[PDB]
């Protein structure tokens, strides 16, 4: 029963990538593990994690990511092709939305069937600004928004009890993303969509 | 007692240690930052990389006094602020004990404890004091001592942000903060 948040933050323009990098990385510095380093009886051994702070460069803010130079990558690149999107879109309004999956095998010849038990959702909201003003006060406010962002994402990781079980050595590509160097991710992908923005209803009101 | 017990206070006893570590070095004005290995040291609890400052450490044991958190008794953290006149308490961090014992629970209290280290490097960064101290006119104070939670030294309208919550079969570890 995949569970699911939704966050929304409104940003200028180039604010964008470090807002996002700020939430992914977030979640998956709670999603992740030190490498496991198998023995032939069974057992394992697991690795260290390293942390570092990221300041942004257009944000009054500083978030604690993950030390693996590759994951920021991972990152940074569709974080990059979702603002591409953003752009050609035009005057309209996006999301990217981060999933945790486990595969499952199924009998021949069905390909593995990936079960997702948690996503985790963000929309953007970008405004333009017109003077420098506009500008500094921005890059304070969306710092405490994403203050609060953080805070939140945070007693939802307490709020979720469920996590998939440890694998196996050969069970464990089910489970973990194990193509990294300096952190074991669980598995994960990261998708993106602009939005139609839609009407709210006169009725509650 | 039963040796699960024994690796249970010693994963209680580490854990206090590299939280008063974490805050504390989230209060220096500089940035962190720890490198990861796949051929870790048998110093690297929780599976994280958070170096021990020893005068820290020698803070956080005499106040510790050789003792853990329980029911009543609880570690706290306190950050301030003196200015060149003369003390705001800006925030105090809570570890407390709690009653609830879970029985339905040896390695799961570890990871759960690595989780909220994880936590609270994270909400020590988002708090108003984090970028009150990365900014240093301004010197920042840190105190450890056993609680006997004084709230009152920060003020009225404080609120409190949850860093987390662990359960272990002797009780459940609570980690908050209670800031200006």
């Amino acid at each position: 029963n995949c569970r699911s948040e939704v966050l929304e933050v409104s940003v200028e323009g180039r604010q964008v990538e470090e807002a996002m990098l700020a939430v992914l990385h977030t979640v998956l510095l709670h999603r992740s593990t030190g490498k496991f380093h198998y023995a032939a009886a069974g057992t394992y051994s697991i690795g260290t994690v390293g942390t570092q702070d990221v300041d942004c460069d257009f944000i009054d803010f500083t978030y604690v990511r993950v030390s693996s130079e590759e994951l920021d990558r991972a990152l940074r690149k569709v974080v990059g092709e979702f603002k591409d999107a953003l752009r050609n879109s035009g005057g309209d309004l996006g999301q990217m939305s981060l999933e945790f999956y486990q595969k499952k095998k199924s009998r021949w010849p069905f390909s593995d069937e990936c079960i997702p038990w948690e996503v985790w959702t963000v929309k953007v909201h970008v405004v333009a600004l017109a003077t420098e003003q506009e500008r500094q006060i921005c890059r304070e406010k969306v710092g405490e928004k994403l203050c609060e962002k953080i805070i939140n994402i945070v007693e939802v990781m307490n709020r979720h009890e469920y996590l998939p079980k440890m694998p196996t050595q050969s069970e464990v590509d089910n489970v973990f993303d194990t193509g990294l160097r300096d952190v074991q991710p669980y598995l994960y992908k990261i998708s993106f969509q602009i939005t139609d923005a839609l009407g709210t209803s006169v009725t509650t009101t | 007692n039963s040796q699960d017990r024994k690796d249970l206070d010693k994963f209680i006893k580490f854990f206090a240690l590299k939280t008063v570590q974490v805050i504390v070095q989230a209060r220096l004005g500089e940035k962190i930052c720890t490198r990861s290995s796949s051929s870790p040291t048998g110093s690297d609890w929780f599976n994280l990389a958070i170096k021990d400052i020893p005068e820290v450490t020698h803070e956080a044991k005499k106040a510790l006094a050789g003792q853990l958190p329980a029911v009543g008794r609880s570690m706290c953290v306190e950050i301030s602020l003196k200015t060149s006149e003369g003390s705001m308490e800006l925030e105090i961090w809570c570890l407390e004990m709690n009653e609830k014992c879970d029985k339905e629970i040896s390695y799961t209290v570890y990871n759960r404890l690595s989780l909220l280290l994880k936590s609270l490097l994270a909400i020590t960064r988002v708090t108003p004091a984090y970028r009150l101290s990365r900014k240093q006119e301004y010197v920042i104070l840190y105190r450890i001592y056993f609680g006997e939670v004084q709230l009152s030294g920060l003020g009225e309208g404080f609120q409190t942000v949850r860093v987390g919550t662990v359960g272990t079969p002797v009780g459940t570890i609570t980690l908050s903060c209670a800031y200006r």
